[PDB]
């Protein structure tokens, strides 16, 4: 009820209104302009532009793994992270930020990651074997049965499971490329919500 | 919650 208090859930609405405008975007390969994201989604709180967009190309490089790309002007392209070619579109929810994800996380224990480590990652980011998440879908078959046709993994037995990366995997990225990715966004500016006091400052 | 950049 109050009004810095129904702020905040005003931002964080934008917030998931241009991210979900964006996916919409990248699913039909056109191009954003800066006057399309106001005029067409934050047309009432425009000057928080710099903070509902940073939340939002945020929310994209890291759950679906899309970048928003200035040409370089105020025009914006949509491409994968690290450049791949599976989104898992066959166009709602890109499944592309999961399998980085995934793949980081092989990367970190070595040449291979067992099954275990890999779930754990997983559960703590509300992914479970046996439930289907929404964005992602059911978990277990798209690791093993999506992404093992797809030769981005592999998965054999203990000689227990584990998983490495497939050809496809190591043809389009490499592990110097993913854990650069992890350092680079583990180090990111982080944005924080303005009050009323500053968003009424800035005008 | 993701631990690999924790966001």
């Amino acid at each position: 009820a109050d009004a810095e208090s129904l702020f905040r859930e005003a931002l964080s609405n934008k917030v998931d209104e241009l991210a979900h405008f964006l996916l919409r975007k990248y699913r039909a390969k056109e191009l954003v302009t800066k006057a399309e994201m106001l005029e067409r989604v934050i047309k009432n709180y425009k000057r928080c532009f710099p903070v509902i967009f940073g939340k939002a190309s945020e929310s994209l490089k890291m759950i679906f793994g899309i970048d928003v790309k200035e040409v370089d002007s105020n025009t914006y392209t949509l491409v994968t992270c690290l450049g791949l070619s599976y989104d898992g579109l066959l166009q709602i929810f890109p499944k592309t930020g999961l399998l980085i994800i995934v793949l980081g996380t092989i990367a970190m224990e070595g040449d291979s990651a067992s099954e275990e480590e890999i779930w754990e990652e997983l559960g703590v980011m509300g992914v479970y074997d046996g439930r289907e998440h929404t964005v992602y879908g059911e978990p277990r078959k798209l690791l093993t049965q999506d992404w093992v046709q797809e030769n981005y993994l592999e998965y054999r037995q203990v000689p227990r499971y584990e998983f490495l990366w497939g050809p496809r995997a190591l043809a389009e990225t490499s592990y110097v490329k993913v854990l650069e990715h992890v350092v680079r966004v583990n180090a990111r500016v982080r944005i924080a919500y303005p009050s009323l006091r500053e968003a009424a400052l800035l005008e | 919650y993701i631990r690999l950049y924790d966001y």
